[PDB]
């Protein structure tokens, strides 16, 4: 009905720097839903980055994402934050913050109510 | 640990049934979802949990499974159907996405 | 994946268990028949006391095996991995809004993680006047994935696909259906669960759940893979609602603690409480089709679990507050239904005794054969001809209850268990005729009570007649009269003290 997700923080940064993207949700609480970050490189398909479930502490990262990225959520501000440090050349892409349900068994529900991404440029 | 969208390309006329097949290495306790993305816009979910259809999707997208293979079929190629179709296997601590499968026109 | 299980040598263990049961029954029959030849009305105290010491030894054995299990479960520690999902299935049939909202709040405030807790509520609605339950369910959560369906018929005559997808995909599900009793909603919930979860907890629409109950059930179920079902300690939310309420609470505490801990020491818990129970989804799915077509009890599900080859447990760290009937003859109807379910199953478990410990066979044999022997002894003692016999029979019954209450007080550590002595009067008047009527069946409940009262009064009158037939002016009756008067005054003083302490502990 009114569920939406708006993320910001994208921009141009020097390689090896730091960035902090933030997606704020409207119409629902992030504590009852999963929050995932999806990156789509220019000219390539979607790639998963990280996922977090607030009120439980369950955080997951990709193999090429682990060791440099951190994911967090804040219920008071109802906003999910993704911090990146020591960024490499292959990080310039569009980052999407999308909500979903719970995993349970073999029934998930899919990634519903996506949000328009923001551009990140890690170059000199 | 990896997935393969077999067609990776398609070019059919309107009103022609098309099928997109996705192969996953493991499907023990993971769900497969099919999304649609148009250029310049975020992807839109079509069919959840392999066969279930999402609310608002027209009754022309059919999802099925045959073990390690998952098929999405469009009975008729409506004008608002040419986009990029993505196959995603969702699971805890590991989420994988498909690639390619862009439906062109002819 | 799970299948029926059998021991390594089914024939040897079967033969051993049947031989043990037959030998026990024959031994009991021998002593009662031996008792009639060895002693007559001449030594009633010897005739009864021997039996009292028998019950007392059985009670001490049960208490020891319960205390050992309690100490073992308290000493043992195992941190929860929180990697197993739990689905709470609730049944609704025209429930009171306050009790239902309390149950929903308790289920929503469990300490278990949100991402590993699914909630399903199935209602016997399908009408407009049942929409309040769905509305209350919607307003209670209002935060997670809520899926509500009205439906136009149960599973046995599309809404089936919608129900299945809503249950297996969302977190909070509220499904109403055509009224088919409490079995239909449980079957629908279990069928819609599918393979989404691995642990399923069953709850009713009138229970209050503790925060750590689900965590404790998960912890005890994750300790061993052979466990298939588990239960918890069920308390009473209204211990002071009526006189029968406090007695019901005391009986619930004693039964649950002693019996279930003793059975868990041998992993042979006979019955798992409906309001508080957890089952393996993989085992539950296999017996689900068979259970529905049986010709929805909590003693039947436990019997199916036991017959599947797996063992059931019980932990006292999982607590819940249920309710008990407060209006008379309703507890009697509940007891009659419980007796029918117990008997129709004493018949089920007589088949697979070899699949568990010998304690299951011993308990079943003694529980089946004792009430009849007690009834026969009571009838023989009353139909003797001396007020001495009946007076000392009543005195010995009250003494047995007094030592039972004292042992319960020592075990619990609280002195409130001494008030359980009124259970003797409760059972000696209502429970035995209800059990007999239930056995014969397989207002209505007032007939067995009237029959029991009539036969008891006739026996007392016959004894009084035979006693006054002999002249009491003889010098062989003065001592008997003195002893009878002293025993009667002692009984009156004991009953007065019982009632006085009851009123003191209730009024304050």
């Amino acid at each position: 009905s009114e569920v939406q997700l708006v993320e910001s923080g994208g921009g141009l940064v020097q390689p090896g720097g730091s960035l902090r993207l933030s997606c704020a949700a409207s119409g629902f609480n992030v504590s009852s839903y999963y929050i995932h970050w999806v990156r789509q490189a220019p000219g390539k398909g979607l790639e998963w980055v990280a996922s977090i479930s607030s009120s439980s502490g369950s955080t997951s990262y990709a193999d090429s994402v682990k060791g440099r990225f951190t994911i967090s959520a804040d219920t008071s501000k109802n906003t999910a934050y993704l911090q990146m440090n020591s960024l490499r050349a292959e990080d310039t892409a569009v980052y999407y913050c999308a909500r979903s349900g719970y995993y349970w068994g073999p029934y998930f529900g899919g990634f519903d109510y996506w949000g328009q991404g923001t551009l990140v440029t890690v170059s000199s | 640990i990896q997935m393969t969208q077999s067609p990776s390309s398609l070019s059919a006329s309107v009103g022609d049934r098309v099928t997109i097949t996705c192969r996953a290495s493991q499907s023990v306790s993971s769900a497969v979802a099919w999304y649609q993305q148009k250029p310049g816009k975020a992807p839109k979910l079509l069919i959840y949990s392999a066969s279930s259809l999402y609310s608002g999707v027209p009754s022309r997208f059919s999802g099925s499974r045959s073990g390690t293979d998952f098929t999405l079929t469009i009975s008729s190629l409506q004008p608002e159907d040419f986009a990029t179709y993505y196959c995603q296997q969702s699971s805890s601590s590991l989420i994988t996405f498909g690639q390619g499968t862009k439906v062109e026109i002819k | 994946i799970p299948k029926d299980l059998e021991p390594k040598h089914p024939t040897l263990w079967r033969i051993i268990y049947y031989s043990f049961g037959v030998v026990l029954l024959a031994t009991i029959t021998a002593a009662y028949v031996a008792e009639f030849q060895v002693l007559k009305h001449e030594a009633i105290l010897f005739s009864l006391g021997l039996y009292g010491l028998a019950m007392l030894l059985h009670l001490m054995m049960q208490s020891l095996f319960a205390f050992l299990e309690i100490r073992r479960v308290n000493k043992s520690e195992l941190p929860c991995s929180f990697k197993k999902t739990v689905a709470l299935t609730i049944a609704g049939y025209q429930e009171n809004p306050e009790y239902l909202i309390k149950c929903l709040e308790s289920c929503k405030y469990v300490k278990y993680p949100k991402d590993k807790l699914k909630i399903i509520l199935v209602i016997d609605g399908n009408t407009e006047d049942d929409a309040y339950m769905m509305e209350m369910f919607k307003d209670v959560f209002h935060g997670e994935d809520v899926g509500t369906y009205v439906w136009k018929g149960n599973y046995h005559t599309e809404g089936i696909n919608m129900v299945e997808e809503l249950v297996r995909n969302k977190r909070c599900v509220c499904i109403m259906q055509q009224w088919g009793g409490k079995r239909e909603v449980m079957y629908t919930a279990f069928q819609a669960i599918g393979t989404s979860v691995d642990y399923v907890q069953v709850c009713d629409s009138d229970t209050k759940l503790d925060e750590l109950a689900t965590v404790e059930m998960v912890k005890v179920l994750e300790s061993n893979d052979m466990y298939g079902a588990v239960g918890g300690d069920v308390r009473i939310l209204n211990p002071y609602d009526s006189f029968i309420s406090f007695m019901s609470s005391l009986r619930y505490w004693m039964a649950f603690n002693v019996e279930r801990a003793c059975q868990s020491y041998f992993d042979c818990v006979s019955c798992i409480s409906g309001p508080l129970g957890m089952y393996r989804n993989n085992i539950l799915q296999v017996f689900l089709e068979a259970w529905y077509r049986q010709k929805g009890d909590d003693r039947h599900l436990t019997n199916r679990v036991l017959s599947m080859g797996y063992r059931t447990k019980y932990t006292h760290k999982s607590r819940a507050f249920s309710e008990t009937p407060s209006l008379y003859l309703r507890w009697l109807n509940q007891q009659t239904r419980w007796t029918k379910s117990y008997f129709r199953e004493w018949l089920y478990n007589a088949q697979w005794w070899h699949k568990h410990h010998i304690w299951m066979t011993y308990e079943s044999v003694v529980s089946f054969i004792f009430p009849f022997f007690i009834t026969a002894t009571v009838i023989r003692l009353i139909y003797a001809g001396t007020i001495w016999n009946v007076v000392w029979l009543l005195l010995c019954i009250q003494i047995m209850s007094l030592f039972k209450s004292i042992y319960a007080c020592w075990l619990r550590g609280n002195f409130i268990m001494l008030l359980m002595s009124l259970y003797s009067m409760l059972y000696m008047t209502g429970l035995l005729p209800s059990k007999y009527f239930a056995l014969l069946t397989l207002y209505m409940p007032i007939l067995p009570l009237s029959i029991w009262a009539a036969v008891l009064c006739g026996g007392v009158g016959y004894s009084i007649y035979m006693d006054c037939q002999n002249d009491w002016s003889t010098p062989e009756k003065q001592k008997e009269m003195y002893h009878l008067l002293y025993g009667c005054v002692g009984y009156v003083m004991y009953w007065v003290i019982m009632a006085v302490m009851y009123w003191v502990w209730v009024k304050r």
